[PDB]
């Protein structure tokens, strides 16, 4: 008389997470304003100095 | 089997597996330009320029 027994048993768990995030943000708001008073011409030829 | 000599053998084997793979990707952008100019030739130099 003779019994022979065996078992076995295997786990192998993975895991993987990835995660990735941007964020950009630009402004370039101007203003300009031109106060004007008056305009001349000075003369080119005849002129005293 | 056995006769009356026996013999004896028994095997039994299981294997099993279990995958998973998930991906996720968004992406947002906005951009806006907004520029408002005047000209005025009205006549007035402060209060016309204002
Ligand atoms: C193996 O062990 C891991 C860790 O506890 C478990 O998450 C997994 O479910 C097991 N395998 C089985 C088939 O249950």
């Amino acid at each position: 008389k003779g019994s022979f027994r065996f078992s076995y048993s295997k786990n192998e768990t993975y895991q993987l997470f990835l995660s990735y995030s941007s964020k950009k943000e630009k402004m370039f708001l101007h203003v300009k304003g031109e106060i004007h008073l008056g305009r001349f011409v000075m003369r080119n030829r005849d002129v005293v100095l | 089997y056995e006769d009356k000599i026996n013999v004896g053998g028994g095997l039994s084997g299981d294997h099993c597996k279990k995958f998973g793979g998930g991906k996720t990707e968004r992406a947002r952008k906005a951009m806006a330009v907004e520029d408002i100019i005047s000209r005025v030739r009205g006549g007035s130099s402060g209060w016309s320029g204002g």
